[PDB]
């Protein structure tokens, strides 16, 4: 009936063709298409959405530059940024420049990210990013100048879940082990490259995305280092899944909403080419898997529960973390704001990669065939399910703000593993998903 | 016929750093009035970019440092020790000065600006000053002390080069280990610089007149002979002292001058342009040289 | 008003089964297992088994000394940014338990560690003529080293080879990596003012041409010729007669045995400057080749294949 004309001041009308092309029974197929319609020019970013609306028949551009300073969370209690965007270039493009000084934890970062819509679809956002940072990391005494780019490509589709195919290369110098160290660390320090394609799959239903009271989140993630194609210097696959819930039972409507989680991850070290066999160094420092803190197993310092080589926690090829929820509501209040209480059980184990079971190498035994560490994996596991675990516990306040769900908890260790350095009650958890 | 250039003869004596100053010593000691012309100049005023500076006139040569300049112009214990002590001056002995009358702000800034200021061009000390005063801080690096019951740590970073100068009888018909004709000279200027300024926070003054009386002898007799009364008989240049830059006194000199100087610092284009420059003007040296660059 | 911590005195007790500890991994029982002390140096992959020299005049000084101390020790290579300090010829002590390493040991106390008999001919106050040609050492030889290898087109590959061959094994961070090793290279010689002294805007020289390739290795030249004078005042085929080779002997060794091994070749031998290691083999009569090859009869007596 009325083809597009109006709004299409700034944007083109190529890329308006096929978001309503098939507009061709009288009562509310339009009163649908419609609706269709406005929901898809959402997910983009150039319409307005204040005047996001178009008038039964028979907006304008946003901004060309859009500043801010704002102050995001990253599970760090200080940050701050100052992006610079462009939201459109030539169709429904963009680019970006954040420049996060970050504060506590990091300490610079120059993310040029350039995304695009892809092939009509709104939601092929392939991103190309070319990131820097200097990040602190004091769990394992040392920085790290990541210095990569990477090539990023991500789908939404109508059911709420997402993936990812990202394909980075960084490289990882750690530069900073001043103060006393672990010799695990000085046998670690130099550079990399890490050349990866990874994909994130990620199924989040769930209702208030910081404080999930029907939904259940699966989120998977699978690395995979330099092998074959993608060279490199490390070589590894890394897989890591987990599952959160919560579900309300019975009394009103107040929220009970019982809820848990669980963490698994495997790091299994692979051959540098075109083969599943061969000599297979074992992980570094860089790649291993850090498990504690008051975000994924609450009751331990923000870097233990895990091997520890004294003073400094280096990593661990696999995990298990799980967690129970309580989530009960203030007395005689009702629901109101989101400062709600908590009850927590939190568990969790982590060990490394070991051998143990072949000394005829003798010379050079940095290296093993897929048999060997095979093996090593096995009984890896195997140690994984020997054992009460951690198993640590504690209530908290919570505060589901929109955007950082800070906690101010006080929780006690129960069972530890000699040298494992338990927190004691009086952390202040923030960031974004907790376990 | 040569030329040479140098700093101003600010402090008394004919220069303000050892390196020109010995070098004019030497030219006064073996070439005659009538060879050099000893042209005042600033380090930013010639192709070497190094101030104490030959120019042959013969063959169109540029000739930077003191060493390559004593290197043209020219039992085996001597010349060993020669050798050796040539090199000890050029590094823990330079760093000693710079300790004082260079870094420190309670010493530089109230005998070394003004001195700085009466021998350069009228922009200038707006950004040389703070060049040199970089680079003899950065010389006097790898000595764990800068701008300052922690007084010993100078009277021993003292003694610790002192004393390897001490049993040297560095002028006499006789005595430990006569050195040689040339380093002598360098020896001068070091120890010079190091006595002979006002100094209005002094600390070396003290150790050295207490301590090495043979030191100051040295230095005092030096300067009565060859430099009578502030070597102001030298041959400077046509006109005098401050008429001596005048080859390079249009005011279009001295505006390229400072404005390379401001240019090459600015935040991020600055050290491409400092290193194009450099590199230039380094061609431009071995040109002279009679080679062939690409 | 500073009172003390709670005495509730109830929050203790809780840990309730604390358990074995958790079997460090498989990169850290390797490369640290560890028998013996083990020095850090820039040593090769196949040298650092057999105890062979490096290349690094700055660490092959220390491990000669450490050697000569009569002690036992391994080798193990290493990237210098794994040091208490900046630099890298650090020790570290063997483990007393799998979860526990002591203190490293700086390049400023090897040889305060190192105490069998008598540890006092490698660590003394030299004789004051001696610190003379000490400073000869130090700042002529180093910087016609580092002029020589790091910022001489002629030495690229043997740069490349040694210093960012072992470090990535990309050739994107080889750049980089070469790079930056060849701008600190070019600061750091361009302090001594034997090399240059260039005064430009308030930034060091790091840059191939604040220096020059005339000056420093003139005054190398002069450094071999009066180190070779010096020593043909012995007697005792060692510097200052004594029987048994101190820090000065070290200290010399560690740029001599260097310039014989790596940059010492035979090419077209018309563009002037000859390879130090003809320096050396050639100054005086060969009275620095002499003490270099007596000094692999203290240090690796049980070596053979040098002089290339």
């Amino acid at each position: 009936s009325t083809l597009e004309v109006h709004g299409a001041t700034n944007t083109r009308r190529s890329l308006l063709d096929q978001i309503f092309k098939p507009v061709l029974t009288t009562l509310g197929q339009v009163l649908d298409r419609v609706g269709a319609a406005t929901k898809k020019l959402a997910r983009f970013d150039i319409f307005k959405e204040e005047g996001f609306g178009v008038f039964l028949s028979e907006v304008k551009e946003k901004s060309r530059l859009v500043f801010s300073a704002g102050t995001d969370f990253g599970n760090a209690e200080g940050s701050a940024y100052t992006n610079a965007v462009v939201r459109n270039i030539f169709g429904g493009a963009e680019t970006l420049t954040v420049n996060a000084s970050t504060g506590t934890r990091t300490r610079s970062a120059y993310n040029a990210t350039f995304s695009t819509p892809i092939n009509g679809n709104p939601d092929l956002r392939l991103s190309v990013e070319a990131l820097r940072s200097a990040t602190q990391k004091p769990w394992a005494s040392h920085e790290e100048h990541l210095t990569g780019a990477n090539l990023r490509l991500a789908w939404l589709t109508e059911k709420g879940d997402t993936h990812a195919l990202a394909y980075s290369s960084v490289w990882r110098q750690l530069t900073g082990l001043a103060p006393t160290a672990s010799p695990t660390v000085r046998a670690d320090a130099g550079d990399s490259l890490k050349s990866s394609l990874t994909h994130t799959f990620t199924r989040d239903r769930r209702d208030n995305p910081m404080l999930p009271q029907s939904g259940y989140l699966f989120r998977s993630v699978s690395e995979l280092a330099g092998w074959g194609p993608l060279n490199g210097d490390v070589s590894f696959a890394k897989t890591e899944v987990e599952a959160s819930g919560a579900l309300p039972v019975a009394i009103g409507k107040s929220g009970v909403s019982v809820g848990g989680g669980l963490r698994l991850g495997v790091l299994y070290p692979l051959p540098l080419g075109y083969s599943l066999t061969g000599a297979a160094q074992p992980s570094r420092i860089n790649d291993r898997f850090q498990l504690g803190g008051p975000n994924d197993v609450r009751g331990f310092k923000i870097g233990g529960l895990g091997p520890h080589d004294g003073v400094d926690a280096v990593g661990g090829d696999v995990f298990a973390a799980g967690s129970v929820n309580a989530l009960l509501p203030l007395p005689r209040t009702g629901p109101d704001s989101p400062l709600r209480l908590q009850l927590y059980a939190n568990a969790g184990r982590l060990v490394a990669l070991n051998s143990k079971g072949t000394d005829k190498e003798g010379k050079e035994g940095l290296a093993m065939d897929s048999a060997a560490v095979f093996k090593g994996v096995k009984s890896a596991v195997g140690k994984l399910t020997n054992g009460i675990p951690s198993l640590a516990a504690g209530v908290g306040l919570v505060y589901a703000h929109p955007v950082a769900r800070f906690e101010l908890n006080f929780s006690l260790p129960l069972v530890l593993r000699r040298g494992e350095e338990g927190r004691k009650g009086l952390q202040v958890g923030v960031g974004i998903s907790f376990l | 016929a040569v030329q040479l250039h140098v700093w101003g003869p600010a402090f008394g004596l004919p220069s303000i750093d050892a390196e020109c100053l010995a070098a004019i010593a030497y030219l006064a000691q073996t070439l005659g009035s009538a060879d050099y012309q000893l042209i005042q100049s600033s380090p930013s005023a010639v192709p070497t970019q190094h101030l104490p500076t030959l120019y042959d006139s013969r063959t169109s040569t540029w000739i930077g440092g003191f060493t390559s300049i004593t290197a043209h112009l020219h039992a085996a214990s001597a010349t060993a020790d020669g050798t050796a002590y040539t090199a000890f001056l050029s590094a823990h002995a330079a760093p000693l000065l710079a300790l004082s009358l260079y870094v420190s702000s309670a010493n530089y800034g109230a005998a070394t600006r003004p001195a700085y200021s009466a021998v350069l061009p009228l922009p200038l000390p707006w950004t040389e000053p703070p060049a040199v005063r970089a680079a003899m801080a950065r010389r006097a690096a790898h000595l764990g002390l800068s701008s300052l019951k922690s007084r010993i740590r100078l009277e021993e970073a003292a003694r610790e080069v002192l004393d390897v100068l001490a049993e040297v009888d560095w002028a006499a018909g006789g005595g430990g280990r006569q050195v040689a004709a040339e380093v002598r000279c360098l020896a001068f200027g070091y120890l010079a610089l190091m006595l002979l300024p006002d100094v209005p926070r002094p600390w070396l003054r003290e150790i050295m007149e207490g301590r090495y009386p043979a030191l100051c002898t040295f230095v005092r007799d030096f300067r009565a002979r060859v430099f009578p009364q502030g070597g102001k008989l030298l041959p400077w240049a046509d006109g005098g002292a401050q008429a001596s830059a005048s080859a390079s006194a249009s005011a279009s000199a001295v505006a390229l001058r400072f404005v390379r100087a401001v240019m090459a610092e600015v935040p991020l284009v600055g050290e491409w342009w400092s290193r194009w420059w450099t590199a230039r003007k380094k061609r431009e040296v071995l040109a002279s040289k009679g080679a062939k660059p690409a | 008003m500073q009172i003390p911590r709670p005495l509730q005195r109830l929050f203790d007790y809780f840990p309730l089964r604390i358990y074995e500890p958790n079997e460090l991994p498989e990169r850290s029982q390797q490369l640290t297992s560890g028998d013996l002390p083990t020095l850090y140096v820039f040593s090769t992959d196949s040298d650092a088994r057999l105890g062979l020299p490096s290349f690094n005049p700055g660490c092959l000084k220390w491990q000669t000394l450490l050697r000569l101390a009569n002690l036992d020790f391994r080798i193990l290579p290493s990237t210098n940014h794994s040091s208490p300090t900046g630099s890298l010829p650090f020790l570290l002590p063997p483990r007393t338990s799998p979860t526990a390493s002591p203190a490293p040991i700086p390049a400023s106390g090897l040889l305060s560690f190192a105490r069998d008999l008598d540890l006092g001919h490698l660590d003394a106050d030299l004789p004051p003529r001696a610190q003379a040609y000490l400073a000869l050492i130090t700042h002529s030889l180093r910087n016609a080293w580092l002029c020589a290898l790091y910022l001489d087109p002629t030495h690229d590959a043997l740069l490349r080879r040694l210093y960012v061959d072992p470090a990535s094994s990309s050739r994107a961070v080889r750049a980089a990596l070469l790079h930056q090793l060849r701008r600190a290279a070019a600061e750091q010689v361009a302090t001594a003012s034997s090399g240059g002294g260039k005064i430009v805007s308030l930034a060091p020289v790091d840059s191939a041409d604040g220096i020059d390739e005339e000056a420093v290795y003139r005054s190398a030249r002069d450094a071999l010729d009066a180190l070779a004078s010096l020593l043909r005042e012995s007697e005792t085929a060692w510097f200052f007669g004594t029987e048994r080779p101190g820090s000065f002997d070290a200290a010399l060794f560690s740029y001599t045995h260097l310039m014989v091994e790596y940059m010492s070749e035979e090419t077209e031998s018309a563009k002037g400057r000859v390879s130090l290691g003809r320096m050396v083999k050639e100054a005086g009569n060969g009275e620095l080749a002499e003490h270099r090859e007596r000094m692999l009869g203290v240090a690796w007596p049980e070596w053979d294949g040098y002089r290339r």
